[PDB]
Formats: structure tokens, sequence, C-alpha cells
């Protein structure tokens, strides 16, 4: 059957996911995913978009203007309508089997609300793809391959020019933040390749 | 994060064995989500962070994969030209360009909504703007239009079966993140993934450049370019943050530098120590490295050099011998709550005082502070993240090298002293501090462990459990947040794969709104503690039987 998702969970809870189509398998996916981590996957949601003072307060609206003053949400919304149907189907599979699970749940919350959202006073909302895509791109570009200093070593530079002279003042500048190290121990030996560009060291820009 | 991946040449009972612990921290529930696909071409078993619709822990029965951190410099900042009249504009290849703006509320509970706006230029968004010399930064990322396709690359590479596949996803990834390889014939191989900016020729990326038109990137650097290997000579692929090759520049930010000491010597040595290694063997190393003080080896052969002419009453000297009888590794008390020798907090307070007198002093104030760590520093709570050789000891490391550092000395950090004469004092403010603390008589110094904390707030400081939902383990360990191994060709069975992991508290964070708490909510807890782990399944039989229950779902789109 195409219509057929079997889930089967191991003696640790870990669940299999048997479909027939990428649709179906995902959407499996994130059926199991709203079953066990629907409020830490709520509050993540929340993060990433900053919308955290809406449930939290005063205390988060610094947080939530720095999360959206780092993100353009119409660059990513491009992004996933141009992709084919198959790719398209991953996302918006997982959404909708999100969908599914919560649906359930605010419609029988009594027994299948997790519990901190009774304690923080809110209830679960749908997801859409884009939700999906900024679970992925608020804790793994954002957080983790967006890092940069470029602003704060100028300032360290300018108050090492002023200390040891101009040209003394960049020499130090690369004592204490070199752009290489020969003697740096490296994944890759020597004898197998090293990186072929060299770059400016001495902040010919200005 | 790190990562041990041994070939054909160096594995022994076995082909080839993949060992993963990415650091992200500790959290409760878990930062990682197991997860089995069987479908549509997917046939995996792993876990991955945030439940990703892309595993970035696992195998597919043929090949086996895993990641680190890449830290290569992919964003630089861009010093836009503004105009105090024609505001909203900004000079780009000599027109006025209007910025691109969107306005923004924020709704607030039990308060007021508050209101606004964030601007882009064709560099990105603006991050900070100086009115006094009319100058706004923008940072620009070489990943930008092309996040989408980076999650993508990581579902489609569970597909792969051999290299070449393989190497095609990760060609797409464009986040800096170093991607490993295993397979079942033996094979391992290693790719620093990512779109790194094309820059112009005078162009240091460590510091901002001019927005207007000539600076700008020529483009993307080719795949050819992103360091990548196959089948090493050495037999083994080793990792922990470090440089993936020779002559590739790092992040630019001013905390984190790649040089003589780094921590990955730490796991090579281990590697290099057998000629062959068992799984047994290879999921060892986690426990060494996790308990291995990462500054003993860089400074000990300094400590005693300069204490060598000493008298054995010298206390400067007994604090050397101590170090020198020890072999770095931590092991905690009958107590749960004291190491079992005081060498970490000695080189904690010695490391403090050289660099007050080198490092430190050397730099104006306030960026001093940036110098001055030890890289012991923590709360009660434990370390948030790995340990690591702090800056301030990377850059004293190299001035203690002399002319064996390739890192031309511009200013001589021992301000004229001979290097044992600020040794010899920085080991007397030591003494000094601990003996003043714990008394003279060194061998009953009982001196305080590092512990582990689960929070309950996730990375950006934001609950995702309630405060009692945190959870403490007595010894903290330097070890991935999951740790997850992949053994293909076992001569001890006939499956052709044997893969286990460990996520802890456990699979599911459930809680029901009676306070009943899932079944499997912190029944990996102890494992983690212990250095154990759980099998992961990937076939039918395997899975059927092992199943603890089943659930059928019939859906029509
Ligand atoms: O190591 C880190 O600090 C971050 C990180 C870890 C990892 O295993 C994969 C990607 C990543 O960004
Ligand atoms: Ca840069």
């Amino acid at each position: 059957s195409s219509s057929e998702i079997k889930i089967v969970r191991d003696e640790y809870g870990m669940p299999h996911i048997y479909a027939n189509d990428t649709w179906h398998l995902f959407y499996g996916y994130g059926y199991v995913v709203a079953q066990d981590r629907l409020f830490q996957m709520e509050m993540a949601r929340r993060s990433t978009q900053g919308t955290v003072a809406e449930v939290l307060g005063k205390d988060f609206v610094k947080f939530d203007k720095d999360i959206r003053r780092n993100y353009w949400p119409d660059a990513i919304r491009a992004q996933i309508a141009a992709l084919s149907p198959e790719d398209m189907s991953i996302l918006q599979g997982y959404a909708d089997g999100m969908n599914a699970w919560i649906d359930k749940v605010n419609t029988n919350p009594e027994t299948l609300l997790p519990k901190q959202f009774n304690t923080f006073g809110f209830t679960p909302k749908r997801w859409e793809p884009f939700d999906v895509a900024m679970i992925f791109v608020g804790t793994m570009a954002n957080r983790f391959s967006d890092s940069t200093s470029e602003i704060d070593n100028l300032a360290l530079l300018t108050a090492l020019k002023d200390k040891y002279g101009v040209s003394q003042g960049m020499a130090v500048f690369n004592q204490l933040k070199w752009l290489v190290n020969p003697s740096a121990p490296t994944t890759i030996a020597v004898q197998e390749s090293n990186y072929p560009l060299k770059f400016n060291q001495q902040n010919s820009q200005t | 994060s790190n990562m041990w991946v041994i070939g054909k040449s160096k594995a022994q009972d076995a082909k080839a064995i993949m060992v993963n612990g990415p650091q992200f921290g500790w959290y409760a529930p878990a930062y990682t989500y197991g997860i089995g696909l069987h479908g549509a071409g997917y046939d995996v078993t792993g876990n991955t962070p945030f439940a990703y619709p892309g595993l970035v822990f696992g195998h597919n029965g043929v090949i086996s994969w895993g990641s680190t951190a890449g830290f290569g410099d992919d964003v630089d900042i861009f010093a836009e030209r503004l105009s105090a009249e024609k505001p909203g504009y900004y000079l780009h290849n000599g027109k006025w360009v209007k910025m691109l703006s969107r306005e923004e509320t924020i709704t607030v509970k039990n308060g007021q909504a508050e209101t606004f706006t964030v601007w882009r230029t064709v560099h990105g968004n603006i991050l900070q703007t100086d009115q006094t010399t009319q100058t706004a930064y923008a940072k620009s990322r070489a990943w930008d239009g092309k996040e989408v396709a980076s999650l993508l690359a990581w579902t489609h590479q569970m597909k792969a079966k051999n290299w070449q596949q393989w190497t095609q996803q990760a060609a797409k990834q464009a986040l800096t993140i170093n991607w490993y390889y295993a397979d079942v014939n033996g094979n391992i191989g290693y790719v620093h993934t990512g779109a790194y900016p094309d820059r112009q020729s005078g162009h240091d990326p460590r510091l901002p450049v001019p927005g207007t038109g000539k600076w700008d990137w020529k483009g993307l650097l080719p795949f050819e370019m992103n360091p990548k290997v196959y089948n090493p000579q050495s037999g083994y692929i080793a990792n922990w943050n470090n440089s993936p090759q020779k002559d590739y520049p790092a992040s630019d930010l001013f905390a984190f530098l790649w040089g003589g000491a780094d921590r990955v010597t730490e796991i090579d040595r281990l590697l290099e120590q057998k000629p062959r290694l068992t799984a047994d063997q290879a999921w060892d190393v986690i426990r060494q490295t996790s308990r291995q003080d990462l500054n003993l080896r860089l400074f000990l052969p300094t400590l005693q050099a300069a204490t060598s002419g000493l008298t054995q009453s010298d206390p400067r000297r007994q604090l050397v011998e101590t170090l020198t009888r020890w072999d770095g590794i931590n092991l905690l008390n009958d107590d749960g709550k004291t190491w079992q020798q005081p060498g970490s907090a000695i080189l904690n307070v010695w490391l403090t005082s050289m660099l007050k007198r080198t490092v430190v002093a050397a730099v104006p104030m306030p960026f001093d502070k940036w110098y001055s760590a030890s890289g012991y520093e923590t709360t009660q709570d434990g370390p948030t993240g790995s340990l690591n050789i702090s800056v301030g000891a990377k850059i004293l490391y190299e001035a203690v090298q002399g002319d064996k550092s390739p890192i031309p000395q511009a200013v001589d950090l021992f301000a004229g002293k001979p290097q044992q004469e600020v040794v010899l004092a920085a080991l007397e403010d030591t003494w000094e501090t601990l003996s003043k603390r714990y008394g003279n008589n060194v061998s009953n110094w009982k001196t305080p462990a590092m512990a582990l904390t689960f929070r309950a707030n996730n990375f950006f400081g934001v609950p995702q459990a309630a405060a009692e939902e945190t959870r403490h383990q007595a010894e903290y360990q330097n070890r991935g947040t999951e740790n997850d191994m992949i053994v293909f060709s076992p001569t001890t069975s006939d499956r052709p794969v044997l893969a286990w992991d460990v996520v802890a508290p456990g699979q599911s964070g459930f809680i029901a709104p009676d306070g009943t708490v899932d079944k499997h909510y912190e029944d990996q807890l102890k494992m983690y503690e212990n250095f154990g782990r759980k099998s992961l399944w990937l076939t039918k039989q395997d899975v059927e039987a092992h199943k603890e229950s089943q659930e059928v779902l019939h859906v029509q789109r």
C-alpha cells in the first residue's frame, strides 16, 4: 500500500519508519517527532524565528529583535518556492506529519498535551515547510556557520597602532591573530596536499 | 567536536571504524534525535540534532558519515558608505542604491508591542552603523542563498553508496563543516565542506572592507579547492576542530586560532601508539581524551627546565615534581567531588599568572581581557561546552618556543627578562595562592572537580523544559554530546556492519499532563555516565527482533 506508513519502535523507543514514497516517509518522521519532542520543537521554532517574547514576556524582547535582525525571511521563502516537487515533499511531508499529531493533541489535551504547555500557559500551533527549514537555518547556519569579529578586530588593530606606531601595531596584530601558522597540526598530512591560496596580511584594503 | 576514522590498514578485526563525538553542550531533553528511515530509496539508521530531515550521524549499511564544525572564514564585513542627505541609500559602483528594508513587530506577553526596522544591502543585513563616519556595516556570508540546498545535501547524502556519489552531495553543502566517510570495503575519506569567497588581491580577511564596489568578492571558489583526502597514507583521519590542512586560514574570530598547541594532538598520540586498533580500543579513546588535561603536555617541559637548578625544599620545585609524576588523566576521588591529583588546579593558577605577566601586559585596555583566560574557567554547573586550550595560552606557547616558532615575535612578551625568571615568579604566585587555601602538604590537597549539567534551557538561553528537568552528572567529560560508533565488516559477526550510539537523557521528552514521565525519558542517562552504548538496528529482521511496539497509519496526500 502506497497510503500505508508503519512505525516500529525498538527497546529504546527509537522509531523506524517504513513507507513507499517520499511524502509518506517524512510524514512518518514528523509524526514521531511531534510524539517524542513537541515542547522542545516548539521552543526551538520560536527561538529560531524570534517569537519567544509572545509566550515568555519582556525579558526576551532584545533576544527576539537580535534573532530577527540576523536573517531575511523572504530570501528563505524564495528558496523554498524554487524546489522541485520531490524535494518539496520532504519538507511538506514532515510538516504535515507533525500537524497530524498536533491535531490529535489539541483535540484530546487532557491526556496528550505535554505538561510544559500547561506550565508555561500556551498551546502548540501548526507548522509549514518554512518552519522546518528555519529549525536547520537558525541552529546550524545561523548559529554555527556565522562567526566573525571583524569589527572588533579593527578596534584592536587601531589601539595597537596608537600604542606601538603604525608599522609596529600591524606586526603585533599579526603576532596575536596570525592569518596562518605553518606548525598547526592538520587533519590532512602535508604529504597529501596543502592549500593553494595565499592571502594579504597587511590590511591592504585601507 | 571530535572524530576519528580508522581504515583498513589500521583496523583490527574489521575493515573500518568511525567514532564521532559532536560537541554542542548538554541539554534535557537531548540535543539529538534517534530515527531509522526505510523506503523511497532510503535505508538508514542514526541520530541528528533537532530531528532535521537529514541525519548528521549514522549509516546506510554500505557507507557511514559524521561531522565536526569547520571554522573556515566564510563571513566578511562590508563598510557601507552612507549619506547624511538621501538616507536609506548607499554608494555602490558609482551610484546611490536604495536599501532593502522590512518592518517587524515584536508582540510581548504582558507588555506593549515593539516595532523596529531591519536593513539590507547587496552585501547583506546591516549589523551596526556609525553615524559619525556615516558608515553602516553589512555582514556578508558566502552561503547566503544556499541554506535550503545545504539541508537537502545533508538529506540526499544518506543515499550515496560510494565516494563519488557521496562527494557530489558534499559539493552542495555550503556551511563551513567537516564531513567524514567510511565504507564496507574499508575506504575512508574527509572533506572540509562549504562555500568560500573568491577574494580580490590585497583583501585581508580579518578586517572590514569598503562596501563601495572595488572590494566585492569575485565569486565563490570551486569545490576542487576544498581541502579533502581519500584513503590517507597514515591509515586514519582525526579532527577536534583543528586545521584541515597546511596553509588553510581559520575563521577571523579574535579568540580562535590554529597554532602549534592544539588539542587534536591528544587523539593523534593515542592512534599512533598502537599499530592496529579494535572497535573496543577505538571506543576507549573516548574515555581517555574525556579525562585528559590539555595544558600539561604543552608547558611541562618549560616548567621542568626552569626549576631544574632548584633545591628539593623549594616549594616551586615540589609543584613541578607533582606534575612530573602525573599522566594528566583526571579521576574523581570516592567523594564524587574532588580530583585525585591537584595538577589542573596548579596549571590553572600558573597560567593565569603567566598570562597576566606576558600577553595581557602587551595589549592595551580594554582588549587585554580577551587574552587573560586560562581555559579552566567554569561555574558550579560546569563548562557549557568542550574544554580547549585558551587563545592567550596558544599565543604564550609560541613565545616559549623561541625561534622554533614560525610566528615573528614583534613584541617580546617576556619584556627583556629571561623566560625562567618569569616562569619562577608565576610559580611563586601559584604556591602562595594554593598553599594558603589547602596548606603545605601537597599530598593531601583535594581540589574541586568539574561537574556536568544537562540544561533545561536550549543553547540560546530559552527554556525547552521546566527548570526541575535539569540533570546533573558528577564527572565532567570532555566528549561528544552524543557518541556513535560504526564498524564495517566485523570478523566477529556475520553482519556486514555493526553500529552503536547513546542519546541521553533518552529518546523521549514526553511528560503527560498528570506528570507521568514517558518510559524512554531517562533510560540512557546512566549509560552515558559509564561510557556504555546501545546497538543501532538497520535491517528489518533486527528491527522486528527488537520491536517493543508498532503503529500503522493510512493516509492519502
Ligand atoms: O563543534 C561545534 O562546535 C559545532 C558543530 C559540531 C558538529 O559535530 C557538526 C557541526 C557543527 O557545527
Ligand atoms: Ca572574514
